[PDB]
């Protein structure tokens, strides 16, 4: 048979890269002229990640070390992002000037301030071997690139024994007029709730926690009488980055309900689960819930491979 | 700054006790013995076509029979209620026009507009120019053949000298952009409102401020007097007029009426003191009782906006300036 | 900006000695002067 | 996409010994292009300039294929190089076009001008260009035609703005000019903000007024900076966009619109904007209809060649009915010069005297043209607008053995190289493998061609030999049998073209197999025989079922060819558009003649308002306008039209409903056609807008002729509110999508 | 380091043209009584050319005169009783210019034919050929020497008795448009469409002066008739009046009911004029000192494209587009 | 490169210029034309003895 899965959740949550997980697992994987497609996104990537350090830099009212390396600001400032698709010569040596500035790695920890790709501590860190002209991407560098997805968009993957339609949707506050029209016949909804994002605000309103939105958006997609023959798996998303993050931001000041120990990343991690499966009406339907990372390929393997075991079986 | 606010701000809650303390009775209290005037309809009569663009002002003469038009495109026409006849069609080098005037002499008229300059006339070519405001220019009155006052949108009112050229005083206390002023009828002080939704009263011969009224939610697009210069009225950009009393220095009554929700334009009120005209953005021009709080007729013949009202000194005529390009004359 | 401070504080100064006269004969005045034009209306 | 700039040999001009055949009069002018790129202007023979328009140019040809003189009188004149003829052939159709033959006088100053003003004829941000541009045209036209005295006159103002010439006539004594229906201007005098002002004193605009009583301008003349910007933000943006691609408008961005729009300095000193700088900025350069990445050659240029709406033709050599016309060689240039990537070629067999094929409609008395001009005029002017692969539908009624030699040595000789012989490496021509991309073919001209009475002649074409048939490599047409077997064939190059009364028995009898048809193998549609007048039927009720190659007589440009002209304008002018995403997926299947939203492919509702009008008539008459929407057979059901025009003359406003089309299935294959028309039924303009990239809130339509170039004056003032589509059923729980902390907030609430 | 040794000694000739500017010409010619206005009236036209006419040359004697028309025709008439005296049908029917010898027997006519002819007082006499560009100019000095003007940024002093240049002047940036001789016929004048009016010499070969102060083209030149001044008329409704000796200009002959180009100018027997024919049809006489108007000869139905008044002075005569000289007397 | 020259070795010959001044020649023009004004025939006019026209 074939079976159409659906990819909800907000925005900025990593539901595209668990579909180029699932085309890397179950799929024609990313040969050698697949990746050579990404290798201008990565260089807008790394642009739009410094732009947004230097705005925010005016914005956080804060000096450079040097007024030499503060000359480099305006050389990335001013670059056209949507026209970019070489890494030459006076631009290694901009942001590789920049990112050893240490205004700006103390600008870095207050990323929680504002706007911030969760794919700027990989880039700029193999940033010596971006710069190279003999570039090839590795895949990890096309697990982690940001392309906003728009619309809708549907993938099917043949498991072998059966066909799963994954619904690849948009996660904005205005793309969720476009899920409407995908309800017909769905059999199962696939959470993707990002763990990391309970001290970061969203992009359209500035003013309300990035981790609510999501707690509320859950609340409303399994109220839906539409749904109501249908499974719910729900996956929590970047568990790594909430286990480097959870040192120094507590959930204490951010969730004040919060009553286990400090700096545990894996008791937040259970109080997620906590915050999340006692959001259910009718104590008959269960929640299948996994905590996955979206970048880690044999993370992903044996977590979809116990979602296509219960969900077959639950069919 | 905030040692001087404990003095400062405490005079603003003297400011409402000291009116509270006189407000025993209102006009509901004494006119319910008035009897009503009915129905007040006008016809149209002598629409004065002629202008190629919107109309944005007009003032009449001292006789009952001239009236400056400015308009937007640089057109001072000078028309007769009687005849219809532009007696003058004065040109202007400046496209954008937004005040006019008329002395009571009848030999001068001025000007206004986004270039600074309120250009006044002789009765053709250029008489004076008088440079000296920092913003747009709004309204412009006459006192005299000597001396005339302005209203700018550089929060200042002034009162200038015609033959010279300069400012003899200049009036600051407003915070906002001064939208309209109009004259008192004796011409020993005057009234001014502004964007801060303000209006102030002020004094010819000194050069300072001494009474200050609030009551409106925006802007004051424009203001006029009781005809014996002991109260005067306002519109609003939130569709209310007013009664200030300088007597009692407090807000007498207000003439808002359901289903209206385009603010004023103009007010100008009768010869008895009875009628108070409003212009409308709703392209009306509607009448109030100005003893009662009840509307007493509609003047509706435009389809553009009304920029400008204002009856005769006789009281005959009311001649509301619409925007587009027609000047109906009502009676 | 302490002399505009200033300003405002000697402005109000001079609201503060004004004799006021009472509404009832503010009014009452208003309408006597009304109620004694009702021979040079043209406009009712 | 570029501004057209204008080089520095262009503007202060060169010498040129500019011809002509009829009169044969032969004249040394210089020409001149002025500073923005707008019109091509030379001294006339009695000292007034004439002005080309540029953007009405079909072909600049120089060198060896520009028109040499036949005169022997005018032969001698020139001094017969003939490296220095120009050729600037301009016209508003194809079938009548009007030449304009030039000579330099300097070393090869034709090969630069003739380069240079070709890429001025076809940029894509001059036809596309905005509203107070195409007010500095129509203002360039009165800078530049002057008299002999070297000033405008009075008489050509009157000529621009010919509906009342009273209010021409009063507008010019108010600024002050001269106003006499004889006298005349000093060009001095008539400068810009002179030219602003007339506009201003001659059209009372109450559409514009209302405008800014909605945002909230009611009192003082100044439009704030936070007024603007919730203007910018809420009305003037397009609902369907991501809030993080496009982002809206912050004041540090809104504020370099205030100081390239504001003429006053005491306003733009702070951040106010008044309403003459709104009036400028509604017909600004970013307030434009439809976005500058809708225009440019922005599609996925890598699919299959079964997955593009290719452009057609069909008998493309005739310029008159199918009968008793005149057939020319022009028809092949200016077809492939305007976005055609499929012409017809009637090759027939050649006479005795002379064995050589020649091009016409069989057993009906057209007039004749050879094979040879006709690849040389394929040849030169296929890859001048478009880079992208040209299909030669060959028709080989050719029953002669050694003329078959002479039409493949033409192919082979002439072509050269753009012509595929071999078939790419790639993608062979086994059973299964798919068709190339127009990447795999940029520059590749293929033959169509078999190999080794509804319809006229096309139904019996000679058994072709192994001298013509080893060009045919890809696009290879073979008789049909059925849909089965045909798709357990499972060849995915051969092809089979239909007439077009027996592609309506397939169309509606099977239209689910029928895309499924072409989305891996092509199709071709021609008009039948009956069409003896040069008509078209619709081709968007043969492309609902995403057939490519839809073939139309490029003729008459009547509504057919309104569409087929002005959809393919989009995609960079490059001929080839793209399916839709359900037509060239070969697992997703879905039927064309639904009447239900299909799921999977997001709906939308437009709503098209229009106000008002400018300039659109040079007559005092009464104006309407329809506004249609071609797509799906689920959406066309909707042909609203105004009443006609109550205004005053130059400005024409309509009271109208909005027109509202609820329920568009498909939009990204749906097209709003705007038409302006006057009361009698002329024409006036027209603009095809497509539905999934029409912006939203108050807009000027910039109308365009009947080929889709810029009418320089006439223009709508639309309201468009293109949002998404929400059934009835749950219309608010789209409502707890959109803001759930505040929805799950009114639920607790509620308990 | 060459564009700075440039532009500063291009600064060094502004102030000395500054302090040699003492007392200038508009100031001290206001204690003359004017000429008026001066009337004249056509008295002679010559029909037989049947196209547009490009130029003509008066003769020495001023008697005759040729012109020369873009119907292959070079067309010599007398101005005393109107009879073509001779008519020669050119090699190529472009001709940009004429010239009459001083003797009084040669006559020259090149073109867009690059090549400049010469006819003997018939058949062609010489045949100079050695041109990059159109040729837009020739003047006489004698029975041997042509200064021709091509399009090339050039000028010549040709030799017809071998048809070799003895000098090429080079040093325009743009079209030589018109020259003007001499007096003496030891310097002469040149234009440009470099706004910029040049001097040179005939023997020495080099630019000797050079004048700037146009906004456009010039398109004629003539030459004070003391030897000691010159005039331009531009593309811009402008003559000129620049000096030898002062090196600046000294009056502008323009006034603004006037927009469009000039076509060729020429002074008056003792110079006290400067006769300039617009492209508005009309042959404007401007007062050389005081430089107000003083006639306008509207004649013409068509673009006046040459002038030229006689060697005694007598009468002036023009030739339009419409293929007419009339001689204004 | 041999503009670069050539343009400032004529520059050079640019500089011994001995000039005289505007209030002399202009002196120098008006002591020119009302010395031979008498000669030319079109300030005065001619009588129509002498004129061939
Ligand atoms: N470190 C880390 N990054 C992740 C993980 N999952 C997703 N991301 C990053 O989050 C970024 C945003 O995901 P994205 O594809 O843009 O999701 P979408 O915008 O909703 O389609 C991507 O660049 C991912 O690489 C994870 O488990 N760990
Ligand atoms: F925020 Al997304 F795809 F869900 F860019
Ligand atoms: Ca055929
Ligand atoms: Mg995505």
């Amino acid at each position: 048979r074939e079976l159409k899965l659906l990819l909800l959740g907000t925005g900025e949550s990593g539901k595209s890269t668990f579909i180029k997980q699932m085309r890397i697992i179950h799929g024609s994987g990313y040969s050698d002229e697949d990746k050579r497609g990404f290798t201008k996104l990565v260089y807008q990537n790394i642009f739009t990640a410094m732009q947004a350090m230097i705005r925010a830099m005016d914005t956080l009212k804060i000096p450079y070390k040097y007024e030499h390396n503060k000359a480099h600001a305006q050389l990335v400032r001013e670059v056209d992002v949507e026209k970019v698709s070489a890494f030459e010569n006076p631009y290694v040596d901009a942001i590789k000037s920049l990112w050893n500035d240490p205004g700006i790695q103390e600008c870095y920890d207050r990323r929680r301030e504002y706007q911030l790709s969760d794919s700027t501590k990989y880039y700029l860190n193999d940033l010596d071997r971006v710069a190279d002209p003999a570039y090839l991407p590795t895949q990890q560098d096309v697990l982690r690139v940001r392309v906003p997805t728009t619309g809708i968009i549907e993938y099917p993957f043949d498991l072998q024994s059966v066909i799963f339609r994954m619904v690849d949707v948009g996660g904005q506050r205005s793309e969720r007029r476009k899920w409407i029209h995908c309800f017909e016949n769905v059999t199962s909804i696939m959470f993707l709730v990002a763990l990391s994002e309970y001290d970061q605000v969203l992009v359209e309103s500035d003013n309300e926690n990035r981790m609510e939105e999501s707690k509320a958006l859950f609340r409303t997609i399994i109220t839906y009488p539409w749904f109501q023959n249908s499974s719910v798996i729900l996956f929590l998303n970047k568990k790594d980055l909430l286990e480097e993050k959870i040192m120094y931001s507590h959930l204490v000041d951010y969730f004040p309900e919060y009553d286990g120990p400090q700096r545990d990343a894996q008791a937040a991690r259970e109080f997620i689960l906590k915050m999340f499966v006692d959001l259910n009406p009718d104590s008959d339907k269960i929640i299948y819930s996994h905590f996955t990372c979206a970048t880690d390929t044999e993370n992903i393997r044996f977590v979809f491979a116990a979602v296509k075991d219960t969900i077959l079986q639950l069919n | 700054l905030d040692q001087l606010r404990q003095e400062a701000e405490q005079l603003k809650n003297q400011i409402r006790d000291a009116r509270k303390a006189c407000a025993d009775a209102t006009l509901s209290q004494i006119t319910n013995n008035i009897d009503p005037v009915g129905r007040i309809q006008m016809r149209t009569r002598r629409t004065l076509r002629g202008h190629l663009a919107k109309i944005y002002a007009m003032h009449w003469g001292t006789d009952s029979r001239l009236l400056v038009s400015a308009s937007q495109d640089g057109k001072l026409i000078i028309w007769d209620s009687y005849t219809t006849n532009k007696v003058h069609a004065i040109p202007l080098r400046s496209s954008w026009v937004m005040t006019c005037a008329y002395a009571p002499s009848g030999n001068y008229v001025a000007c206004g507009g986004l270039d600074n300059i309120c250009s006044i006339y002789n009765l053709v070519r250029v008489s004076r120019e008088l440079a000296g405001h920092t913003g747009y220019l709004s309204c412009c009155r006459f006192l005299d053949d000597n001396q005339i006052v302005t209203s700018s949108g550089d929060t200042t009112c002034a009162l200038w000298d015609i033959e010279t050229g300069q400012q003899t005083t200049t009036f600051t206390g407003h915070t906002g952009d001064v939208m309209s002023l109009s004259l008192a009828p004796d011409t020993r002080l005057f009234v001014s409102g502004a964007c801060d939704a303000s209006a102030k009263l002020w004094d010819v011969r000194e050069g300072m401020c001494r009474q200050t009224f609030t009551g409106h939610e925006s802007d004051i697009n424009a203001i006029c007097f009781f005809p014996n210069g002991n109260a005067f009225a306002t519109g609003s950009d939130d569709a209310t007029c007013r009664l200030f009393d300088l007597r009692a220095d407090q807000e007498l009554m207000t003439y808002s009426h359901d289903n209206i929700i385009c603010g004023i334009t103009s007010v100008s009120f009768s010869k008895s003191g009875r009628l108070l005209l409003a212009g409308y953005d709703d392209f009306n021009c509607n009448v109030w009782d100005a003893l009662k709080a009840d509307r007493a007729g509609v003047l509706a013949g435009h389809d553009n906006r009304v920029s400008c009202l204002g009856v005769t000194d006789d009281g005959m005529a009311v001649a509301t300036g619409s925007w587009d390009s027609f000047l109906k004359i009502w009676n | 900006s302490i002399a505009q401070a200033r300003k405002l504080v000697e402005q109000l100064k001079m609201e503060a000695n004004i004799d006021r006269i009472k509404v009832s004969k503010a009014a009452a005045d208003l309408m006597a002067y009304c109620e004694a034009h009702a021979k040079e209306d043209p406009l009712l | 996409l570029e501004p057209p700039t204008v080089v520095e040999t262009l503007r202060r001009g060169s010498k040129f010994i500019k011809w002509d055949e009829e009169t044969s009069s032969r004249n040394l002018v210089t020409l001149r292009v002025d500073p923005n790129g707008f019109f091509l202007y030379w001294t006339g023979p009695n000292m007034e300039v004439d002005t080309l328009d540029i953007s009405s140019i079909r072909d600049t040809r120089t060198g060896r294929y520009a028109r040499l003189p036949k005169d022997p009188k005018i032969r001698e004149v020139l001094g017969f190089l003939e490296e220095k003829l120009m050729t600037v052939v301009s016209g508003p159709d194809p079938v009548n076009t009007v030449f304009l033959n030039f000579m330099a006088v300097q070393d090869d100053t034709a090969k630069v001008w003739s380069e240079e003003l070709f890429k001025l004829a076809m940029n894509i941000l001059a036809q596309n260009a905005s509203r107070n541009t195409f007010l500095r045209k129509a203002y360039t036209k009165l800078k530049l035609q002057v008299n002999q005295d070297g000033r405008i006159p009075v008489k050509n103002i009157l000529k621009m703005f010919s509906a009342d010439k009273k209010r021409v006539e009063t507008a010019l004594e108010s600024c002050g000019l001269k106003f006499n229906r004889s006298e005349s201007i000093r060009p001095d005098e008539f400068s810009l903000e002179i030219f602003e002002r007339f506009l201003n004193k001659l059209c009372l605009r109450p559409d514009i007024d209302k405008i800014l009583l909605e945002i909230g301008a009611k009192g003082k003349p100044y439009l704030t900076l936070e007024q603007l910007m919730d203007f910018i933000n809420q009305k003037q943006r397009d609902p369907r966009l991501n809030e993080v691609l496009y982002p809206p408008l912050r004041p540090s961005q809104a504020r370099l619109l205030i100081e390239k729009y504001e003429p006053n300095q005491q306003f733009l000193e702070r951040d106010q904007m008044s309403m003459e700088g709104f009036s400028r900025y509604l017909g600004g350069e970013e307030n434009g209809i439809l976005p500058l990445e809708a225009l440019d050659l922005s599609t996925d240029m890598t699919q299959p060649l079964s997955a593009y709406f290719i452009n057609s033709s069909h008998n493309t050599y005739l310029t008159a009915g199918q009968l008793a016309g005149t057939s020319s060689v022009e028809m092949y240039r200016q077809a492939l010069l305007w976005g055609c990537r499929c012409v017809e070629l009637d090759v027939w067999k050649g006479r005795p005297p002379e064995e050589e094929p020649f091009i016409t409609h069989g057993f009906t008395m057209t007039t004749e043209v050879p094979l040879r001009d006709v690849l040389e005029a394929i040849a030169e002017t296929a890859f001048k607008t478009s880079p992208y692969p040209v299909i030669l539908s060959f028709e080989n009624h050719v029953d002669s053995a050694k003329q078959q030699a002479k039409m493949a040595e033409y192919c082979r000789s002439i072509f050269g190289d753009a012509l595929l012989i071999e078939p790419l490496d790639k993608y062979p021509l086994a059973p299964g493998v798919p068709l190339p991309s127009p990447q795999d073919l940029m520059g590749r001209i293929l033959v169509k061609n078999k190999k080794r009475t509804d319809e006229g002649t096309a139904s019996s074409e000679v058994n072709a030999t192994e001298e013509m048939s080893t060009l045919v490599n890809y696009i290879e047409p073979v008789k049909f049998k059925s849909f089965e077997a045909a798709r357990k064939r499972n060849k995915c190059f051969e092809m089979s073209s239909f007439v077009e009364t027996k592609a309506m028995e397939q169309l509606t009898k099977s239209p689910m197999e029928f895309v499924e048809y072409n989305k891996q193998q092509l199709s071709r549609i021609y008009p039948k025989g009956t069409r003896v007048d040069s008509s078209n039927y619709m081709p968007q009720l043969f492309w609902n079922v995403g057939c490519q190659l839809v073939a139309l007589n490029f003729q008459t440009l009547d509504v057919a060819m309104q569409l087929n002209a002005g959809v393919f304008e989009y995609n960079g002018r490059s001929g080839y558009l793209l399916k839709p995403e359900f037509m060239r997926r070969p697992d997703k299947s879905f039927d064309p003649f639904t009447e239900v939203i299909v799921d999977g492919i997001v709906a939308n509702a437009l709503r098209v308002k229009v106000i008002s009008g400018q300039f659109l008539s040079d007559r005092k008459v009464g104006i309407y306008v329809e506004v249609d929407m071609f797509g799906l057979p689920v959406d066309t059901r909707r042909k609203y039209r105004t009443r006609t025009s109550q205004g005053n003359s130059f400005n024409p406003v309509w009271d109208e409903e909005p027109f509202d089309f609820p329920k568009v299935v498909l939009p990204t294959l749906a097209s709003l056609r705007i038409a302006a028309f006057e009361e009698g039924g002329k024409f006036v303009g027209h603009r095809i807008l497509p539905v999934s990239a029409i912006r939203s809130g108050y807009h000027y339509v910039c109308l365009r002729n009947e080929a889709n170039q810029p009418l320089c004056l006439p223009a709508l003032l639309i309201y468009t509110e293109a949002s998404d589509y929400i059934p009835d059923d749950h219309q608010d729980y789209a409502e707890a999508l959109i803001n759930p902390i505040k929805h799950v907030s009114l639920m607790d609430q509620r308990a």
